[PDB]
């Protein structure tokens, strides 16, 4: 931010302030989610529906 | 001047400026002028001093 200023050559109210801008960091971190669906080959053959499609 | 520090005043920090004036000068007096075979002591200057009495 800015400030209001005097004009004095010697008093502390005649001096312009110093100041900082600052940056920070957010992150994407890739994480994994998964499942395994085991089925028996005979059950998959005897069913009336394609259980691998399901 | 618009950024210097002069007499402890930081010019830029205080929205001040200064004018630095200078000149370089010399003086010489040609005062033992030649007067013959023998070197002489003189001056081209004489002085009048006020009446000291009371």
């Amino acid at each position: 931010h800015a400030k209001w200023v005097g004009e004095s050559a010697t008093a502390p109210e005649g001096v312009k302030p110093t100041a900082k801008a600052t940056w920070a960091n957010k992150t994407l971190v890739a994480e994994e989610l998964a499942v395994i669906l085991p089925i028996h080959e005979n059950v998959l053959a005897d069913a009336t529906e394609d259980l691998l499609a399901e | 001047l618009d950024q210097a520090t002069v007499g402890g005043i930081n010019l830029a920090e205080r929205d001040m400026v200064a004018l630095r004036f200078c000149g370089r000068f010399a003086y010489a007096l040609g005062d033992n002028i030649a007067q013959g075979r023998v070197a002489a002591e003189n001056s081209p200057v004489a002085v009048i001093t006020p009446y000291a009495g009371s």
